[PDB]
């Protein structure tokens, strides 16, 4: 079938002159779906109360047992949770974490929910244990990103855009489809 | 010894045996709240119900296996549909007014109520019908919460299911009556006029309470029941 | 001469080595497929300087541990690190490689940094192709002397430069 | 109907009175428990004004003498309730429009509640 | 299985191991440097289990920079083991409580567990 | 020349070591040596909950994972008697055929690149990218997706999923036909693959070569047809076959298989009707998230289900399925506990590999790479 | 059709016939009759040998005859010369102190690798095999991983300041013999099956 060599050349030529299909990350923001599995965030009620009542259910649903939840007793004067319990220490080992979504599934107060950031490559093992104040929705960026924004003076630019945030991510601020 | 039959099994068992022990010794199972090891059984939770025949002579009403003596040649049925439906119903009645505190409850996984609920509750009703858990869509019972009875023990009067274990123990084991109910009806609740909790053996109720009512303040809000690393050992504070 | 010993020359060669990162994959598991996908016509690590792909280790400076590192492979992969030219870098890709991951058992190395000096860790399962690009850019700025840890320290250009091989 | 709304609003109002008494007689008040439908609401939206469902006035020994509760957001036969522990005393208030907060047919004003809590303090409180 | 050396005395453990090792050829031996906390080696402590296949040798937790003179002792130790022709070096990460009790389990269980959990390690991390 | 083809070199995908007994340009015999990927799913699964293991099941065959997901789910269902809604079964076959398209894309891409031209890797893989995005819509993950459940699927599909599926279903037929036009009318590939890779069915069966390269030898045995499990009985199905087992017939049979999978996807999409998403049996399904603030039994059951799980009865079970590499199934021994007593996996890639020394017997030395890429091994399945 | 003939041939000699209501069948042959019977099984038309699955019952709640048990999976492909489609398992118990069993390599070449795997994972030696060489575990690994007396060998998960987890003491899951955190388990947590 000697014609097939010429046909192959012809099709590679047609596709040669068709330029477009590719995305130039980081110059172009990656389109992520709303249900994507990303960096965890802790959501707060509209009152501002934290949702985590430190019930250590997200850690049980972990197949690696990568979540450490030390609980503590709320102070009625200036409380942190809505009930009588909160999470004093809430850590996740990103090197142990496998990004299932079972912890979001087991959270009864909706505190732990996977986000969208994937840019969490870092240099040290001990620097890849994300903490509570490293995952609260109020935080903007990942650890190396924020650290570079401080040692650089330039705010954080996320490498993604989403069509919207899901209702489960109430409060999570993200670039939405081109509304901005 | 007396011969008993549980649903497929025949067991020798000494005469003074309770039907509940004959079921478990026979290898079957039955819910258990009111009764406890070393405590006087009294039919209170009405969970231990079985079917009993003593001739086929089926009893009219369900027998309390916690306070039933056993007779020679008795048939014990714990798998009949009536028994399973009744046990699930009693679980429904017991959880009726419970405070919705499991995730933040110090009792967590080692709570007998949780385990017997997931064991016997919600009988198989006959479709893939959308099931309803609870019929109680009314206002639940709310009483005083997180009250420290003593520098070691904290009290949640909502979690109490009105078993008798702490008061039964308090009269029986130490011989120190520093706990009993106050009112009656559904308003019944645990209280004391002896506030220091003077008895030197109060802590055991912490372990007996099948709910998280009475919890250990020195071990409140540290870790979850499964999370703690257990080390079985022997205490050398005194020569016993 | 190690890319050092002149204020301009070392920045120049750091520029060159950074944009001349030649990734040598050691494809082990499903991490490796997400690295191969970082070569297709949506997201190609074929711009920063990583187009060419020399399977030989004598020819590439970046070693990407992409997958679970089983113990039976630990020395073999190890020797590929010893048989590399000296200005070489090692990336640990994914959870099974970075830590023991969910496979916390008898079979898997619980941190590939045991056998090879790891430069950058990149969590994820699998780490999104764009995340693997993030880690190679991270390594880019690391070999530029542009990378700091959480504790304030600057990280040296080359890991595997500080070890007494044996 | 919609009276429910004002009831919860009225319920919040009730709490104020309680707190005031705490400062007056120098007696311990404690927030007993918050709403479950506010802790365990994860993404679901929440319009109710306050987050507290059960509170109490405890004496020097910590044992409560006065309890006040409000019905949950989805339950049937909604009400607001008061209870004197150990005294077999229950009060069940509604909110009737125009009248105000009423115990059945009898209005529940601030003075009535103040007197009731003062009587509980003088009589039941152990220390 | 023999046990030489003493806990938290790096030089004593190292000198005793010097004496006990002798002319034993380690071409087929297995070296298990047991520690905790994979990442932080600056404060690390180490036990050692050397399995020749014919007889085993145990050194308690006295090595690593966690002790004065411990870093130079671990460097000397790993250099010695490499000199004697070993190629197979292993590192086991155990819980702190395991480090203590594991040397007090019977030899069969301790050796089986260490062999099952050990990770291949580059002696360059100890040199 | 007892030649030591090392692991990963020269560029032997799917880390594997080969001892090629070789004199000249022929191939006397290849002795394979595996185990460099042994992770221990069969061991780690003995210490993980039934629901947790659905996070361990896709990771063995990381290319065609949804067949593993389905096999495990079906085995546990049969073990404890779950009731699958029909829409769950429809979606399960959709996701199964879709991941099969993605697996086959990767297999033919790697094969053509391994020996031959580097170009045709991209285009097929490009389409794969499109497919992957679909999963991100519904599962939030590229692969290793945790979407299946014991009853059915985790939750319902977004509105935006189906239209993207239709887009891809309409662009795909021309695409697969383009790959087939490039390949089937083989200008040089014919003088490379038509002769090589002998598959006599007698020995192929004696060694148990089930994975789609047996039908290339003229054996009409498909698990979707011979043992209908997930409603494949309810689909119009044509089963591709080969005349004489070689690499050419293998690749062409798999391309026609891709078209047959696209046709099955269309067929299932048409018969799709809204409904529930999983078996509501409270012992098998955690209570819905909205009545966690209303019902006590919900809190207890949510807590218990996600910590303890459920305890299936004491017994053994096994279910067959047809994956991109053959007959697949989990022999599950349960002891009545939260975690399975043992999970043994029939790894189709494990028994498919016994036929390499025979296949590459007497063939050329360069062809040993093509005959291996053409066998379609996923070493995550073999070493396991 | 040939499976019914298998059952009728086995039942006459006193072979137990195991069946679950799910469509799976077991025929347990003693070890004496094992080899010749399964040779006849191949002669009865069993083209395809699916699996060799070994089982170690050390921690099983109920006792079993012997500790190890090896199960072969015999099938006849429907699309071959005369294909019925009859597939079934044969279980043969193997003692803890007698890890012996004849190979079916001579019968099926399929067991060449499969049997090797069970020698790796279990201590079971298959007699008459061309090469019983460790397949999966490293050459210097001591023991057999999938038998219950062989540890899984987990490592602690790591955190910021001395906070560590030992997963075996962290599991809320139970095994069959694990009693649980309450005095007993009954009901659903003693074994649960829905009635379709
Ligand atoms: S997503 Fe991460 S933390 Fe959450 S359960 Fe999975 S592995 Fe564990
Ligand atoms: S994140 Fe949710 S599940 Fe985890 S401890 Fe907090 S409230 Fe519980
Ligand atoms: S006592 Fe038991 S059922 Fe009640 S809240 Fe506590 S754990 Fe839940
Ligand atoms: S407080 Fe606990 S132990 Fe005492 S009666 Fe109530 S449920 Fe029983
Ligand atoms: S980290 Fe995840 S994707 Fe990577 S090898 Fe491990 S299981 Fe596969
Ligand atoms: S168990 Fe007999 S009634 Fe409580």
């Amino acid at each position: 079938t000697l014609k097939a060599l010429a046909q192959s050349l012809g099709i590679t030529l047609k596709y040669l002159f068709s330029k477009p299909v590719t995305v130039p990350y980081p110059d172009a923001p990656v389109a992520l779906k709303p249900r994507f599995h990303g960096r965890h965030v802790l959501t707060r009620h509209p009152n501002g109360l934290e949702k985590c009542i430190g019930c250590s259910l997200c850690a049980a649903a972990c197949p690696a047992y990568a979540i450490y939840v030390e609980p503590a007793e709320n102070d009625p004067e200036n409380p942190v949770s809505a009930g009588e319990r909160y999470a004093k220490v809430y850590e996740i080992n990103m090197l142990r974490c496998i990004f299932c979504g079972l912890c979001e599934e087991a959270c009864p107060t909706g505190a732990i929910v996977l986000g969208y950031d994937f840019e969490m490559a870092d240099y040290e093992y001990s620097d890849l244990v994300y903490g509570k104040e490293d995952m609260l929705v109020d935080v903007v960026g990942t650890k190396p990103q924020r650290r570079e924004a401080k040692r650089t003076g330039k705010p954080v630019k996320v490498g993604y855009v989403v069509p919207y945030v899901r209702p489960e991510l109430e409060g999570f601020k993200a670039p939405t489809e081109g509304g901005k | 010894m007396v011969r008993v039959k549980v649903n497929d099994r025949i067991v020798e068992v000494p005469p003074g045996t309770s039907v509940m022990d004959a079921v478990f010794h026979a290898g079957y199972d039955v819910p258990l709240f009111c009764s406890e090891k070393h405590l006087s059984p009294i039919g209170a939770c009405r969970m231990c119900l079985v079917r009993i025949g003593l001739p086929i002579q089926w009893q009219p009403k369900l027998a309390a296996s916690c306070v039933t003596a056993v007779a020679d040649g008795m048939v014990v049925d714990t798998l009949s549909d009536v028994v399973r439906e009744a046990q699930a119903g009693m679980v429904e009645f017991t959880l009726l007014n419970h405070p919705l505190d499991c995730p933040t409850c110090d009792k967590g996984g080692a709570c007998e109520l949780q385990d017997r609920t997931v064991e016997y509750g919600l009988y198989e009703k006959y479709p893939l019908e959308l099931p309803v858990y609870t019929r109680f869509e009314f206002t639940r019972r709310h009483v005083d919460k997180h009250h420290p009875l003593s520098p070691f023990v904290i009290l949640d009067r909502e979690r109490c299911i009105h078993c008798k274990r702490c008061v039964r123990y308090f009269e029986e084991v130490p011989g120190d009556e520093v706990l009993d109910f106050i009112e009656r009806g559904v308003h019944t609740f645990i209280g004391t006029m002896d506030f220091g909790l003077p008895s030197g053996f109060s802590g055991n109720i912490t372990d007996i309470c099948p709910v998280g009512a009475l919890l250990d303040l020195t071990a409140r809000f540290r870790a979850r029941n499964w999370e703690m690393e257990e080390t079985p050992t022997t205490c050398a504070l005194c020569p016993v | 001469r190690e890319g050092i010993l002149f204020t301009t020359l070392e920045k120049l060669v750091a520029w060159g080595r950074s944009n001349s990162l030649w990734p040598a994959t050691f494809g082990l598991a499903c991490c490796a497929i997400e690295m191969m996908a970082s070569t297709d016509a949506r997201n190609d690590l074929a711009r920063f300087g990583s187009e060419v792909f020399r399977a030989s280790p004598r020819q590439a400076d970046v070693m990407i541990v992409a997958g679970r590192l089983s113990k039976k492979m630990a020395p073999v992969m190890r020797r590929v690190w010893e048989q590399m030219p000296d200005p070489k870098w090692v990336i640990s890709m994914g959870a099974c490689a970075s830590s023991g991951g969910m496979f916390n058992n008898y079979a898997i190395v619980q941190n590939v940094d045991s056998v090879v000096p790891v430069d950058v860790y990149v969590p994820g399962c699998p780490p999104r192709p764009e995340a693997l690009i993030y880690a190679v850019m991270q390594l880019q700025k690391k070999v530029r002397g542009q990378a700091y840890n959480e504790r304030g320290e600057r990280l040296p250009p080359v890991a595997a430069w500080k070890r007494t091989r044996g | 109907a919609s009276s429910e709304r004002e009831l919860y609003e009225a319920w919040v109002e009730l709490l104020s009175w309680m707190r005031e008494y705490a400062q007056a007689k120098g007696v311990r008040f404690e927030k007993e428990a918050d709403f479950p439908d506010f802790i365990y609401r994860m993404e679901r939206p929440y319009d109710l004004p306050t987050t507290i469902m059960t509170a109490s006035l405890s004496d020097g020994l910590g044992e409560p003498f006065l309890l006040a509760d409000v019905s949950p957001r989805h339950a049937k036969l909604k009400r607001i309730g008061l209870r004197l522990p150990r005294a077999h005393i229950h009060l069940h208030a509604h909110y009737e429009p125009g009248k105000g907060l009423v115990t059945g047919k009898i209005p529940l004003t601030k003075e009535r509640f103040f007197a009731l809590a003062d009587r509980a303090r003088e009589a039941l409180a152990f220390a | 299985m023999v046990r030489v050396g003493m806990r938290a005395a790096p030089r004593v453990s190292l000198e005793a191991l010097k004496a006990a090792l002798g002319g034993l050829k380690l071409s087929e031996a297995k070296v298990y440097l047991i520690t905790d906390w994979q990442d932080k080696r600056d404060q690390a402590r180490y036990a050692l289990l050397l399995h020749t296949g014919k007889k085993d040798l145990l050194v308690p937790d006295a090595f690593g920079p966690a002790f004065p003179g411990g870093e130079e002792a671990l460097s000397e130790l790993v250099g010695l083991l490499l000199a004697q022709g070993a190629r197979r070096f292993y590192e086991a990460v155990v819980s702190p409580g395991e480090m203590t009790a594991l040397l007090d389990l019977p030899p069969e269980e301790l050796l089986k567990r260490v062999m099952a959990i050990a990770n291949p390690t580059d002696p360059g991390i100890y040199l | 020349m007892t030649l030591n083809v090392g692991p990963q070199h020269p560029s032997t995908h799917g880390v594997l070591r080969l001892m090629v007994t070789l004199s000249g340009e022929e191939v006397l015999e290849v002795v394979p040596h595996i185990g460099y990927l042994h992770t221990g799913f069969e061991k780690t699964m003995e210490h993980r909950t039934y629901l947790q293991n659905i996070t361990y099941t896709p990771r063995m065959d990381y290319l065609h994972s949804f067949a593993h997901d389905l096999a495990y789910a079906l085995a546990v269902e049969k073990l404890l008697g779950a009731v699958v809604p029909p829409r769950a079964e429809t979606i399960r076959v959709i996701l199964n055929e879709l991941s099969r398209l993605a697996s086959h894309l990767v297999f033919l891409g790697t094969g053509l690149l391994d020996l031959g031209a580097l170009t045709p890797f991209f285009y097929a893989f490009r389409e794969r990218e499109t497919i992957l995005d679909l999963f991100e819509w519904v599962t939030g993950q590229r692969f290793h997706h945790n979407y299946i459940r014991i009853g059915g699927v985790k939750e319902d599909l977004p509105e935006e999923f189906v239209p993207e599926l239709k887009k891809l279903l309409e662009v795909l037929p021309h695409r697969i036909d383009e790959y087939e036009a490039l390949f089937a009318e083989s200008p040089i590939f014919y003088e490379r693959a038509r002769g090589v890779g002998v598959i006599p069915p007698e020995v192929a069966i004696d060694l148990g070569l089930t994975g789609g390269s047996l039908r290339a030898s003229g054996v009409n045995y498909d698990v979707r047809k011979a043992y209908p499990y997930s409603g494949y009985e309810t689909y119009t199905f044509d089963v591709p076959l080969g005349e004489r087992g070689d690499v050419f017939d293998r690749m062409l049979v798999r391309i026609r298989e891709m078209r047959e999978s696209v046709k099955i996807i269309k067929q299932a999409l048409e018969r799709l009707e809204p409904g529930p998403v999983r078996d509501p049996n409270p012992q098998i399904t955690p209570p819905p998230r909205h009545l966690l603030e209303t019902s006590m039994e919900a809190v207890i059951y949510h807590f218990k289900h996600y910590t303890e799980g459920f305890h299936p009865p004491k017994g053994e079970v096994y279910v067959p399925t047809e994956s991109a590499r053959g007959e697949l199934g989990y022999y599950i021994v349960s002891d009545g506990g939260s975690m399975p007593y043992r999970v043994k996996v029939r790894a189709p890639s494990f028994v498919n590999l016994q036929s390499l020394p025979y296949a590459c017997k007497g063939e050329q030395v360069p062809d040993m790479v093509a005959i291996i890429a053409s066998l379609d091994p996923v070493m995550g399945d073999v070493d396991r | 059709m040939r499976l019914e003939r298998v059952l009728e041939e086995a039942r006459a000699k006193g072979y137990p016939i195991e069946d679950n209501g799910l469509g799976n069948l077991w025929v347990v042959l003693p070890r004496e009759r094992f080899k010749e019977e399964m040779a006849h099984y191949k002669a009865m038309g069993f083209n395809f040998l699916a699996d060799i699955v070994g089982l170690d019952y050390l921690t099983y709640p109920d006792p079993r005859p012997e500790r190890f048990a090896v199960v072969y999976e015999l099938v006849s492909l429907p699309g071959w010369k005369d294909g019925d489609g009859s597939r079934f398992f044969v279980r043969v118990y193997v003692p803890e102190e007698d890890p012996r069993l004849p190979t079916v390599t001579d019968l099926w070449g399929s067991a060449n690798f499969l049997e090797r795997e069970v020698y790796d994972l279990f201590g079971i030696v298959f007699e008459g095999h061309p090469d019983l060489r460790k397949i999966l575990t490293p050459e210097d690994l001591e023991g057999h991983p999938l038998r219950k007396d062989y540890p899984l060998g987990e490592t602690p998960t790591l955190f910021r300041e001395g906070r560590y987890i030992i997963p075996a003491e962290f599991r809320a899951a139970l095994t069959g013999k694990d009693p649980g955190l309450t005095f007993y388990k009954g009901g659903s947590r003693k074994g649960y099956r829905s009635l379709w």
